[PDB]
RNA sequence: GCACGGAGGCGAAGAACCAUGGAUUUCCGAAUGAGAAUCUCUAACAAUUGCUUCGCGCAAUGAGGAACCCCGAGAACUGAAACAUCUCAGUAUCGGGAGGAACAGAAAACGCAAUGUGAUGUCGUUAGUAACCGCGAGUGAACGCGAUACAGCCCAAACC
RNA sequence: ACUCGUACGGUCACUGAAUCCUGCCCAGUGCAGGUAUCUGAACACCUCGUACAAGAGGACGAAGGACCUGUCAACGGCGGG
RNA sequence: GCUUUACUGCAGGCUGUCGCUGAGGACUCUCACUCCGGGAGGAGGACACCGAUAGCCGGGCA
């Protein structure tokens, strides 16, 4: 909430995360705040999601700022257990990052750009 | 006064202790119960 | 490259300022309207957490508590005293808000015994902590090679007889030299007198 | 020395409780919804032990039995209203901006909703001065212009029981029976009459303050006694 | 049994007695189903916690102990030939807590200043020295050295 | 606590039923109000000083005091010539 | 033990300042905080309460 900008509509989450399960199924991906961190700062990061229902906010209240002085792009989805699903863990993430996608390159331009005009 | 069903066996115990060092004790011993109390000259505890 | 968790310390190093400020002024009226020592899922400095001994395990547990801001409470004296012995409003307890915090959180949790604890902060007339406290009677912790080390009898309680960080540093025991004269090995065994 | 008499009160033991086992209702106003759709009958009039007035027992129609601070004139069967749209008659309750100006009041609150606060004792009133969309004005009853909340309730007439204040106590024993309904201690032993210990005024051969009477405002409890702050003294000037 | 009586009994089916282990072990008592001056009333980890199969299912705490020990609270008589800083003294006493011993402990040390020492207690000494102080009365270390005993390691993060 | 109380209350004091009455004094002390000007601490601020700091000085100035007023059924006073 | 314009201090009250504490020498606002209300909501409001400190009074107390 204090880390959200902007609000994502329902529908976009839905191909984002369907756009993330394939991506793990195909390229590659990163589980966590740490690692989804980390790809942000090395560069190797196309797209990063970031659960809103986080606490302490302070986990990932610096994914926001770090993502836009590096250029990648980020989106929010609401639940954090479904993020955790969709990157295929058994718990929880509350971020997640595509480190290069795969076969899904197309949609994940487009949720980019969607995002980007959705301000 | 009234007393409870405790009180009473307390009461009880102290009349029996009460008594007597029999005499085969003083044969015994070849040879006086330090804690004999009355009614009157003494106050029990309670 | 920086950890995620570097960026949860630097926040923490100006409360005041940028999102934590405003995390601060929101949480805070919630924290108002709780008790004295309520239990949390997740440590909210997360950083100091895992590096103050936290784990994400079965048998470690955090608090918040919360504490009155200011001196000591004292009651004036009602014998007689010499001048020096009559003050009562600028004087001061021995033990700082964060130990009393660390020993009110152990009695809550009776069974547990205190590993370390941080601070979350103070507005005008109270001040927050966070404990970490750990179950030595849980097999995940029994086993832990970090931590199993609390099992041990003689940590019962650690809390309670200045073993602890915040204990340890309020007893004058941070300096191995120089000022330690009256401190090391123990406050008592010099008389009372660091 | 020792505590003085006014620093034994405080601590609220049974000399200086009030008799509150033995004290029947707060008349405080009854709470409603709105609409003012709330009336009740007067089932009968009672003596209220804390205040020496009568109090008048009110059975409302959603089945809501309680005492009521009546004004004079309210008599059995009558029937009284709580409400914005309250009819404007001795004995009814409603909020400040309904009631006309010019019109006496009794149990005024002193913010909305409260239950009443100000004009409760023996034939008292206040008086509704101003109207405002703002602002009430009301003049209590020590001559005080009060300014409140148009949203406070008050109940129209004066308090029952007027005039009581008229005749002598004559007797101590008489002013004994009403000090026993009270919460305080009494007869009064004066400061003079005490030890030096005791008072800031005891002690002396014979009996006299060995001091000026008007003590600061700032003075400390057990130093505080005699005029408080006075801005002035006698009856001359 | 103490205990030197009377009567009676047990023991070669090896009693008594002693060591080790086991059985029994009323009620109150931390006292824990609720209550109560040691009893009573109608199935009990009461209360606070952890785990949790979210069910008291599995566990913890509570109270005791001669002093010793650790963490807090902390006088006055007394000395100064009065007395207020100072002293008595961090003593008496109080609150909390552990153990068989506690506490301390592997340098953001020392500073015989060095091309030197090398975790920590403790003992002897350094020394009534340095330092404090109505610069009064009084208070009072440390480094080092000789000994005792010796022991050094584990995380957080980086990268996974 | 007062207080299931709200100035026809209850707190703090003095005098001590009724009756006839209760004079003069506000200088001191007390309380209270006011106050152009005077005085009036710390923080912040300015100058000097210090590569910094100690420190010295300045400006601003709250309550309080100076000063003015009210007040004796307020402490008390009501003499000598 | 008691008294006071004895000495020295200590509570307590008044007052300034700093923190709580926010937005646009006099001002508006609302979002902390406070109060009223069963609730909605209302009143107040960066003040007040509280922590710290400074000056004044201070036989109430030692
Ligand atoms: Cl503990
Ligand atoms: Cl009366
Ligand atoms: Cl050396
Ligand atoms: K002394
Ligand atoms: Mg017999
Ligand atoms: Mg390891
Ligand atoms: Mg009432
Ligand atoms: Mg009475
Ligand atoms: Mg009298
Ligand atoms: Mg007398
Ligand atoms: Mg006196
Ligand atoms: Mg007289
Ligand atoms: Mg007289
Ligand atoms: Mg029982
Ligand atoms: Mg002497
Ligand atoms: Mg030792
Ligand atoms: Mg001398
Ligand atoms: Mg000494
Ligand atoms: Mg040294
Ligand atoms: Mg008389
Ligand atoms: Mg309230
Ligand atoms: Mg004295
Ligand atoms: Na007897
Ligand atoms: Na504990
Ligand atoms: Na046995
Ligand atoms: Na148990
Ligand atoms: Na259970
Ligand atoms: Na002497
Ligand atoms: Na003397
Ligand atoms: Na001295
Ligand atoms: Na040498
Ligand atoms: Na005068
Ligand atoms: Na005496
Ligand atoms: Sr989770
Ligand atoms: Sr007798
Ligand atoms: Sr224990
Ligand atoms: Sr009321
Ligand atoms: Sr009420
Ligand atoms: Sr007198
Ligand atoms: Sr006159
Ligand atoms: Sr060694
Ligand atoms: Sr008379
Ligand atoms: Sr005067």
């Amino acid at each position: 909430p204090v880390y959200v900008d902007f609000d994502v509509p329902a529908d976009l989450e839905d191909d984002a995360l369907e756009a993330l399960e394939v991506a793990r199924d195909t390229g590659a991906v990163k589980k966590g705040t740490n690692e989804t961190t980390k790809s942000i700062e090395r560069g190797s990061a196309e797209l990063v999601f970031v659960a809103e229902d986080v606490q302490p906010e302070e986990i990932v209240m610096h994914i926001p700022e770090l993502a836009d002085e590096k250029g990648v792009p980020f989106i929010f989805v609401e639940q954090q257990d479904d993020l955790g699903h969709a990157a295929g863990l058994e718990v929880g993430s509350a971020a997640a990052a595509v480190t290069d996608a795969g076969e899904a390159d197309a949609d994940v331009e487009d949720i980019a750009d969607k995002v980007e005009e959705l301000r | 006064g009234k007393k409870s069903k405790a009180t009473k066996k307390r009461l009880a115990k102290l009349d029996n202790q009460n008594s007597r060092v029999p005499a085969w004790v003083m044969l015994k011993t070849d040879r006086r119960n330090h804690k004999r109390r009355h009614w009157r000259r003494n106050d029990t505890d309670e | 490259a920086r950890s995620a968790y570097s960026y949860i310390r630097d926040a923490w190093e100006n409360p005041g300022d940028g999102q934590l400020a405003e995390l601060q002024w929101q949480r805070q009226q919630e924290w108002r309207n709780e008790g004295a020592v309520e239990r949390i899922e997740r440590p909210t400095r997360l950083d100091k957490a895992r590096s103050q001994g936290y784990k994400a395990k079965q048998g470690v547990i955090v608090a918040r508590v919360s504490v009155r801001k200011g001196s000591a409470r004292k009651r004036r004296h009602k014998a007689g005293r010499r001048s020096k012995r009559q003050g009562v409003t600028r004087i001061t307890r021995r033990k700082d808000i964060q130990r009393v915090a660390e020993e009110r959180a152990s009695r809550t949790f009776p069974n547990l015994r205190v590993l370390n604890s941080y601070s979350v902060g103070q507005d005008g007339r109270q001040k927050w902590h966070e404990v970490i406290l750990i179950d030595p009677n849980h097999p995940a912790i029994q086993n832990d090679d970090d931590l199993s080390w609390i099992c041990a009898d003689d940590q019962a309680d650690r809390v309670f007889r200045g073993l602890t960080g915040a204990g340890r540093r309020n007893r004058g025991l941070s300096g191995k030299g120089k000022g330690s004269e009256k401190t090391r090995p123990s406050l008592r065994s010099n008389g009372g007198k660091a | 020395g020792r505590r003085i008499q006014g620093q034994r009160r405080g601590r609220g033991t049974s000399t200086f409780r009030a008799p509150s086992h033995r004290y029947k209702a707060d008349l405080e106003h009854r709470k409603v919804e709105d609409g003012d759709v709330i009336a009740g009958t007067v089932v009968d009039i009672e003596h209220d032990p804390a205040r020496s007035a009568p109090v008048a027992a009110v059975e409302f129609e959603d089945g809501d039995r309680r005492l009521i601070l009546a004004p004079e004139g309210v008599g059995v069967g009558d029937e009284l209203q709580v409400g914005v749209s309250a009819e404007i008659a001795p004995g009814n309750t409603l909020p400040l901006a309904e009631i006309p100006e010019g019109v006496p009041v009794c149990n005024v609150e002193s913010s909305p909703g409260d239950g009443g606060k100000f004009a409760r004792a023996s034939g008292v009133n206040a008086q509704l001065l101003t109207h405002d969309r703002n602002v009430a004005v009301v003049k209590l009853p020590s001559g005080e212009m009060k300014r409140l909340d148009p949203q406070c309730r008050a109940t129209i007439g004066v308090v029952a029981g007027g005039g009581r204040t008229d005749k002598p106590f004559v007797k101590a024993g008489n002013k004994h029976h009403k000090m026993k309904a009270r919460g305080t201690k009494w007869p009064n032993v004066r400061g003079v009459a005490m030890n030096a210990v005791d008072h800031p005024f005891g002690g002396g051969g014979r009996q006299h303050p060995g001091k000026p009477k008007s003590i600061s405002r700032n003075a400390p409890p057990g130093r505080k006694v005699g005029d408080i702050a006075s801005k002035r003294t006698g009856r001359g000037g």
